[PDB]
């Protein structure tokens, strides 16, 4: 803003129309507050200067607050986590929360006996060995939602979005995380094959969401159309899609599975178990560079290989 | 006086007898051989006598006994003895799974006293009774095995490929010897290159269970800890799954925690995570007739089509949130955790329909009203207490407009529809919110998005002082307000008028 | 024996959660492949439909 | 063991409104007046004398 | 004793207009951004609540805050805002800031107005 | 009156406690009248004020 | 969750227990300051006029609680002596005149003039004179009636407060004489600052018992607590000779007759409510801390009850307590009217 | 530790247990998870669609094996057709309830039955550390439709206590008559 | 009326020698 | 406020769905309890989003 009051009334440059969505679009995909009342004051000096106001601008103008709406929504939580940290840090100081900890009301009306005085049924306990029981415990035992984090973020957000505070926060709720960072994360918009089959025919897992065993994918016992047979019939016709688009080029070639090698000849078998090779293009290498190998067969990384430049590439 | 024995796979529990049969050839099995039966054992069976010998003891040397590290010692030594150049150092677990492994790929099935460990019948008896052994989560886990593992390869193998399987378990050399002669048996075989396609697959299929099963704990401890610090479109954001697929994978990790611990679920977190298609997609269905979904709720013009409907569409999206959770302040007056029971329980889709704006409460509240004096007294005082609640509403030239509606519900409008409720006790009370909208036509909609605490305020909406002294309203120039005025306080004075005169405190004389 | 006879031919399951339209359709963010079909119900209604 | 409906996530498989639901309490006219009974007066000291006289 | 503009025709359309179950909603407003108003006292308070309510304040409710400041020359009110700005990331106009540099000015807080002016 | 019966299931039905929202009604309960205590030989009424709440 | 239902419990426990949902966080502040002290004065009605060691006397002669039990220095079951007129056998007469302030207030549909409520007030006076003479312009009395000024608006400052509140404050210190009071500005003063308390308290402030001694009246030290005195501003030098004129007179044996209780000791009865409302953990518990001090303790427990229901709202009030005020079925009604009309009067 | 419902489960679809399940599905609004017991699951199916299609205010849950409605019921309650039915599910069968018994659940048979049938199931649900109760009922379908049952329940006290609101559901006059083989 | 499968035909694919292929499918995922 | 009808667009429906099939022409009920029964009967046209 400052460059561009300076543009304006210092050197009377008349701004173009990419630099006015340029201001549009930052105060729009910021979260603060009246953020969108500058940028529809982008808009009026827009409008009243000429400057050409396209129905693309606008339509990436409602895109852009819809995909803003997390920012802003963020920064109006982390409001009402800083005002309930404070009240915590209030509230254990002056030690109510050591006046309701103790079960009064538990202690004279018990979990057996009712107001009047008969006797009521209670729900028998739940194993401990059991998830629920663990996750009440995790939910009873562990620190505060307060105590997490004493500072907010950098940018009006609560912290927690990158990986490094959401590992320290697991780490103070005593849980080692199994993905630190995103490198370790299984990333489904990667699969190619699996949307592709969910897609036409229907789940392929069929008992990846079950709750009780009856939310399940999976074929009928008769027969006919609807049976196993034209289902797996189907799924080949899609994974021979699939390998004829490995075969012309578009998807590279697939590592040697144990299907593939248990139905090969034993020698190329034999091959593959004492090379080590995962792809069978480094079984070609294995065969079609027989110098390359240790002494037990093992196959010798990529780096140990050089190849012979020609003097020609230097025309 | 009993103690209960606990059970797991070693020695498995008695079940009953007429439990249905898991597979096939059992059902239609003639019920004498049912009864030949006898209950022995898991591992009395050779299949499990075998599967006992070989491949749970190799397991069982994992542990830190003596013979396990004297087995260890000597299976090193014997595949050392095989060949030294192709496993010349590798742990015990390499080892005891490669004797594992090659103990697995070298089963037959023949006769029990001709050199081989079972037959054929041994074994589908024990994947019978081994299902019958199974609860739901034994099912369930099956059910996630065949996904993992066997899906794939049934998806990228021909029927001619398994029907070389079926005859690979017969072992019989007739079957064999006839499949053998037949020309598209040997030639329509698949090949390994075909069958490569099956590690991808089960590769995307453990990572689908890599998302669900082990990304799941996580996402559940960190918006079950703290919500409002970790939302689901944050989760969604910072490890890029899906915001579906974070919030169903939450709902599935609450219901199963629930379902594996003979508890009743929560019913209401669907309804707290899937508010918004709650509200849009559940409907109730009828049977023989089809359905369809709306588009949109309203007939209305588009905001693309005037500048001013534009700008206020991009101001009240500022004004309003993307997603609500039950944490947010437009569900900031459940102070009770009986009110959160309340609202999210068996009556949501009644308590979201009361007003299409989301608002700070959900209704109004009720006042009741004086009965008018009853001259004869109690003569005619029982004539109003009845059996059932009788509703009154008004009507006429100024009231029973729907364009005006929400302005003749309103409470600060000195001509508001007037609605009278008199209960069986004869109590005269006002009407709840749901009941004065049910005396209008129907609004189906709502909205779950503007909370008008966040309306901008500083920049360009300003209303000005000015703009409301345009309309110069006066007090001289018309008598109405202050007519309002005098029939709204109380008309006590005119009895005591002879009682300027200004009307003072009652002088005592006694203490004077 | 008389409530064994009437079976549920009337009722069905409700809709699931995130549930396909009868005629395929969705509530997606693209609704090109969704479509309406206020034009092939009939023009004009004695009475008034719940909808 | 199984939930009964296929979705497995709903309090009711059906899915009907909440208000179908909803208690309907009573009241009888005997809780707000109760009936009395005169006794036979000497104009009438019989039901059939009180038909008669009717 | 009475909110200064009350509905019916003063408040924008995109709000839905005069809904009255935020019709303290709309009189905090005014409160928050009454140009006459110069107790600097009411306006720390008048924050207060607008925090408790959960009403959404931009850049000029806290420029109103920090115009009243410097009459009294309460420099000790007008750097709790700069840090509650800076707490919540909300930017400050140069105009607000003028105000905080005049509230420290003029009560020879000389060493708070480098470091106030080294910020932005 | 349960919706599983089609003359109740029927969209033209006075089986219902409403118009519009769904069919029949279920278990509701109401009170009858019992007016045989002046059959008996001695009856008498006793006035006493609650003392159960 | 929900249990069994059994033993034919019932659906609500008071009338207005759900509509207190039905409100606003403000709104249940400003019913709070109306319907929370209609529950501290019933609830200290039957120890009226009680001593300190009366009320201590009550508590220790009843020893029997199954912990359903509440505390029976609260709604007292012991004998009243002049045991009453009419409608004052649950309320004050304190209270009386706050009733029929709250009564205009609703009707009125938000601000009003004095005017409106004189002849409500004279009315009660010429009916109850022993009443009247023993609490007519005394600073407890005038105290709990302009109490509930600021529910018709609760966001206004206390310029604006005290400006509305004055034409309040000098009809009940009127008397139709020239023995007027002892001091006119001193009532005026003192009450003022314990409005700003009020203020402060429907406003949600960050200690409100702080922030009011700094903008409270000056000279006003002696109401506020020992260690928020040190905040309050000090007396006028100007204010300070008008006391020498007091003492100009030097008529000792013309002591005027209202209030019948001494100025400064009704400064120590508001100055032990301020105590006992700022640390109190609970509306309930907050209330037995008043009634245990004794004297003029409806209202003590009609300053308490205030102050605390505009602090944590109706909905932390004991729903017990409201079932058991007389008065509970038109009064909460009226309180509904008031905190919907605040927010749009029609005059303005 | 879990503040939850109450599972309980009703044993035998027959001439009286369908009604007997129908009432605890009607008035338990919310109070209960109620789980539905058959020999065939198509029947207990059917009885938990009507149920579900009629209106009912708890959600309910089909069983076909007793080791599922032994390891989920808080409380069970067997209403079948002979004694040899209930000799079966209670004692005979290798997953039956009282032989299997979870620490504090709760056995009522409304079965008529011996005395030395209840008697050694008293015995063995207190070997066990549960609770029996036998409460033979005396009534017609249609009177347990409108919930006028007669019950005798023979027992612990504290345990007829605490079973007095699912009791009052189905029956009018229930009577404790003492200890276990009086009713 | 309709009887809800339980999916019989997830046991027949047991019954193949699925360890001559997958080389020790029945154990655990290395 | 002489633009529009509503501000919102963000209307989600919660009524009930539309039938496809088989679509019928009348509903016409004889009513007890409903008071726009004059407005609810008469041939109107049905066109709108869906
Ligand atoms: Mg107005």
């Amino acid at each position: 803003e400052k460059l561009f009051q300076e543009m304006i009334l210092k050197k009377d440059l008349s701004p173009s129309r990419r630099t006015y969505h340029c201001m549009i679009f930052m105060h729009l995909s910021s979260g603060e507050e009246g953020g969108t009342a500058r940028a529809l004051r982008y808009l009026e000096a827009m409008e009243r200067a000429g400057i050409q106001v396209r129905p693309s601008l606008l339509k990436k103008i409602v895109r852009v607050n819809n995909a803003a709406g997390y920012k802003r929504d963020m920064k109006r939580r982390a409001r009402r986590i800083m005002q309930a940290r404070e009240e915590y840090l209030a509230r254990k100081e002056e030690g109510v929360s050591f006046g309701e900890g103790g079960k009064e009301g538990a202690s004279n009306q018990r979990a057996d006996v009712d107001a009047e005085g008969n006797s009521i049924l209670e729900p028998l306990a739940v194993s401990p060995t059991s998830t629920l029981a663990w996750w009440e415990k995790w939910k009873r035992e562990t620190v505060s939602k307060h105590e997490l984090f004493t500072e907010e973020g950098a940018d009006g957000t609560p912290k927690g979005e990158t990986f490094e505070e959401k590992n320290e926060a697991l780490r103070m709720m005593g849980i080692t995380s199994s993905f630190q960072t995103k490198d370790l994360v299984p990333q489904p918009d990667r699969q190619k094959l699996l949307p592709l089959i969910r897609r036409e025919e229907g789940e392929i897992a069929g008992s990846l969401w079950a709750m009780d065993g009856g939310e399940l994918s999976y074929p009928k016992d008769g027969g006919g159309p609807q049976g196993w047979g034209v289902r797996l019939w189907r799924e080949r016709q899609l994974v021979k899609r699939e390998y004829q688009k490995v075969l012309d080029g578009y998807r590279p070639v697939p590592q040697l599975s144990t299907l593939g090698n248990s139905v090969r000849t034993a020698g190329d078998q034999l091959d593959i178990e004492r090379s080590g090779a995962q792809t069978p293009g480094e079984l070609s290498d294995y065969r079609n560079f027989p110098d390359n190998r240790f002494d037990g067969g093992q196959l010798k990384p990529e780096s140990e290989a050089a190849p012979a430049v020609p003097f020609s590439a230097e025309l | 006086s009993f103690d209960a024995p606990q059970w797991d796979l070693w020695q498995s529990r008695p079940r009953s007898e007429d439990m249905d049969e898991a597979l096939q050839p059992f059902m239609d099995m003639p019920k004498s051989l049912k009864d030949r039966r006898y209950d022995i054992p898991w591992w009395a069976n050779p299949f499990g006598a075998w599967y006992l010998q070989n491949i749970l003891s190799l397991e069982l040397l994992k542990l830190k006994s003596k013979t396990n590290a004297e087995k260890i010692a000597t299976y090193r030594s014997y595949m050392r003895s095989l060949a030294s150049g192709k496993d010349n150092t590798m742990s015990d677990d390499d080892v005891i799974r490669n004797i594992i492994k090659e103990r697995w790929k070298t089963l037959e099935f023949g006769d029990r006293n001709a050199g081989y460990p079972c037959t054929f019948g041994d074994y589908i008896q024990f994947l019978n009774e081994w299902f019958k052994s199974l609860d739901e989560e034994g099912m369930q886990r099956l059910r996630e095995h065949f996904d993992r593992r066997i899906r794939p390869l049934l998806a990228v193998m021909s029927p001619v490929d398994i029907l070389w399987l079926e005859a690979l378990t017969q072992n019989s050399p007739h079957n064999k010897e006839q499949l053998q002669r037949k020309i598209a048996f040997q030639t329509s075989l698949g090949t390994p290159e075909f069958f490569d396609m099956s590690k991808r697959l089960r590769y995307e299929i453990n990572e689908d269970y890599k998302v669900r099963d082990e990304l799941g704990p996580e996402l559940f401890a960190l918006w079950s800890k703290a919500p409002e610090r970790w939302p689901p479109e944050r989760l969604s954001k910072m490890y890029g799954l899906d915001f579906t697929l974070v919030r169903k994978i939450l709902v599935w990790h609450h219901f199963k925690a629930c379902y594996d611990a003979c508890v009743e679920p929560d019913w209401s977190l669907p309804k707290r995570l899937f508010a918004l298609e709650w509200i849009r997609d559940v409907r109730a269905r009828k049977h023989g007739l089809f359905y369809g979904k709306m588009r949109f709720a309203e007939q209305k013009i588009t905001f693309y089509s005037d500048r001013f409907l534009f700008r206020d569409l991009v101001n009240r999206r500022e004004a309003s949130y993307a997603n609500v959770w039950e944490m947010d302040d437009p569900y900031r007056f459940l102070q009770t955790e009986q009110d959160y029971e309340d609202y999210w329980g068996d009556n949501y889709d009644v308590y979201r329909r009361m007003f299409p704006e989301m608002i700070g409460r959900t209704g109004e509240p009720v006042q009741q009203y004086g009965q008018m004096p009853i001259w004869a007294g109690p003569h005619r005082q029982h004539a109003n207490k009845s059996e059932h609640n009788w509703m009154f509403a008004e009507i006429g030239v100024n009231v029973g407009h729907e364009a005006l509606k929400k302005l003749e519900l309103d409470p600060t409008n000195e001509k508001r529809r007037r609605f009278v409720i008199r209960q069986p006790d004869g109590t005269l009370r006002s009407a709840k919110m749901s009941e004065m909208r049910a005396w209008y036509w129907k609004e189906e909609w709502a909205d779950f998005r503007f909370w008008a605490p966040q309306m901008e305020w500083g920049i360009e909406n300003t209303p000005s002082q000015e703009q409301y002294q345009e309309h110069v309203p006066d007090t001289t120039d018309a008598d109405f307000r202050k007519q309002r005025r005098i029939q709204s306080r109380p008309v006590k004075w005119f009895y005591e008028s002879h009682y300027e005169r200004e009307v003072r405190w009652p002088d005592v004389i006694n203490a004077a | 024996k008389v409530d064994s006879f009437h079976a549920n031919t009337q009722y069905q399951h409700a809709w699931p959660l995130l549930s396909h339209d009868d005629l395929g359709n969705s509530d997606q963010s693209n609704n090109t492949k969704n479509i309406m079909y206020s034009m092939y119900m009939p023009k004009r209604n004695k009475g008034t439909a719940p909808w | 063991d199984q939930t009964y409906g296929p979705h497995k996530s709903y309090k009711y498989t059906y899915m009907p409104d909440p208000r179908k639901l909803a208690p309907i309490e009573t009241t009888q006219r005997s809780e707000i007046v109760p009936q009395s009974i005169r006794p036979p007066t000497s104009y009438v000291p019989n039901h059939e004398t009180f038909l008669e006289r009717a | 004793m009475h909110p200064r503009l009350s509905g019916q025709g003063v408040f924008p359309r995109y709000g839905g207009g005069w809904m009255h179950q935020f019709g303290h909603v709309y009189a905090l407003q005014q409160e928050l951004l009454n140009a006459e108003a110069n107790n600097w006292f009411r306006a720390m308070e008048l924050w207060h609540t607008a925090r408790h309510e959960g009403v959404a304040m931009n850049v000029s409710h806290y420029t109103n805050i920090l115009r009243q400041c410097v009459p009294p020359t309460a420099w000790e009110a007008s750097l709790m805002v700069l840090k509650q700005m800076r707490r919540e990331n909300i930017r400050p106009d140069v105009v607000g800031v003028g105000c905080a540099l005049a509230a420290c000015a003029d009560a020879n807080r000389s060493e708070e107005v480098e470091k106030v002016f080294s910020c932005f | 009156w349960s919706p599983r019966d089609p003359s109740i299931f029927h969209e033209t039905s006075t089986r219902k406690f409403q118009d519009h929202l769904y069919e029949g009604e279920p278990l509701f309960m109401q009170l009858r009248q019992c007016p045989w205590r002046t059959q008996a030989k001695v009856s008498e009424r006793w006035e006493m004020d609650e003392v159960a709440i | 969750v929900a249990k069994l239902q059994h033993n034919s419990a019932p659906t609500t426990l008071n009338f207005y227990e759900k509509s207190f949902q039905q409100l606003s966080d403000v709104q249940q502040r400003q019913t709070g300051l109306l319907i929370g002290a209609a529950v501290g004065d019933a609830a200290a009605r039957a120890l009226d006029g009680y001593t300190a060691e009366e009320v201590a006397a009550v508590a220790a002669e009843s020893g029997s609680l199954q912990d359903e039990d509440e505390d029976p220095v609260v709604f007292a079951s012991v004998t009243p002596r002049e045991h009453k007129s009419g409608l004052l056998r649950h309320h004050s007469y304190t209270f009386y005149l706050f009733s029929q302030l709250l009564r205009v207030m609703a009707t009125s549909r938000g601000d009003f003039p004095v005017q409106y409520v004189k002849n409500e007030w004279v009315a009660t006076a010429r009916a109850h004179p022993d009443c009247f003479v023993r609490e007519h312009a005394s600073l407890l009395h005038v105290l709990c009636i302009t109490m509930q000024l600021p529910v018709i608006y609760p966001w206004a400052d206390d310029s604006t407060l005290r400006e509305y509140a004055s034409g309040f404050l000098e009809f009940l210190t009127e008397t139709p004489a020239e023995q007027a009071v002892a001091s006119r500005e001193d009532v005026y003063a003192y009450t003022n600052s314990v409005l700003g308390v009020a203020l402060r308290c429907l406003q949600s402030n960050p200690d409100p018992y702080r922030n009011a001694a700094f903008m409270a009246a000056p000279g006003t030290a002696h109401v506020f607590p020992d260690d928020l005195a040190l905040y309050c501003p000090p007396a006028l030098v100007g204010s300070s000779h008008s006391r020498t004129e007091e003492l100009s007179e030097t008529d000792s044996e013309t002591v005027p007759l209202f209030p019948a209780r001494l100025l400064e000791s009704d400064v120590r009865v508001v100055r032990e409510c301020l105590v006992v409302a700022r640390g109190a953990a609970s509306f309930a518990e907050g209330i037995k801390a008043a009634i245990h001090l004794g004297g003029p303790v409806c209202q003590r427990s009609l300053i308490v009850g205030a102050l605390l229901g505009a602090r944590m709202g109706v909905r932390r009030i004991p729903i017990s307590w409201l079932s058991a005020t007389y008065d509970h079925v038109p009064l909460v009604t009226l309180a509904l009217q008031v905190a919907q009309w605040s927010w749009n009067p029609p005059h303005h | 530790a879990i503040k939850r419902s109450l599972n309980v489960g009703v044993v035998g679809m027959g001439n009286m247990g369908v009604p007997i399940a129908r009432n605890l599905g009607f008035k338990a609004r919310s109070a209960m998870y109620l789980q539905i017991h058959s020999r065939a699951l198509s029947k207990a199916k059917r009885v938990c669609d009507d149920l579900s299609v009629d209106g009912a205010t708890c959600a309910m849950r089909i069983h076909d094996r007793y080791s599922t409605m032994t390891k989920w019921c808080d409380v069970i309650v067997l209403a079948l057709a002979d004694v040899k039915a209930s000799r079966h599910a209670l004692l005979e069968d290798n997953e039956s309830l009282i032989m299997n018994a979870r620490k504090g659940q709760i056995i009522v048979d409304h079965t008529t039955v011996d005395a030395e049938t209840s008697r050694e199931c008293a015995h063995e649900a207190a070997r066990r550390g549960a609770y029996f109760l036998d409460a033979p009922m005396s009534g017609s379908p249609r009177a347990c439709f409108n919930g006028q049952l007669l019950l005798m329940v023979g027992g612990d006290a504290e345990t007829f206590q605490k079973m007095l609101p699912i009791f009052h559901m189905y029956a009018d006059n229930v009577f404790h008559m003492g200890e276990s083989g009086s009713g | 009326l309709n009887e809800a499968e339980k999916h019989h035909d997830l046991h027949m694919f047991y019954t193949l020698a699925w360890w001559k292929l997958g080389e020790g499918i029945f154990g655990v995922d290395e | 406020y002489a633009r529009g009808q509503h501000p919102s667009y963000d209307m989600v429906y919660a009524g009930p769905m539309p039938e496809i099939f088989p679509m019928r022409r009348d509903f016409r009920k004889p009513t007890r309890w409903d008071f726009h029964d004059i407005e609810k009967q008469g041939k109107y046209r049905t066109s709108g989003p869906y």
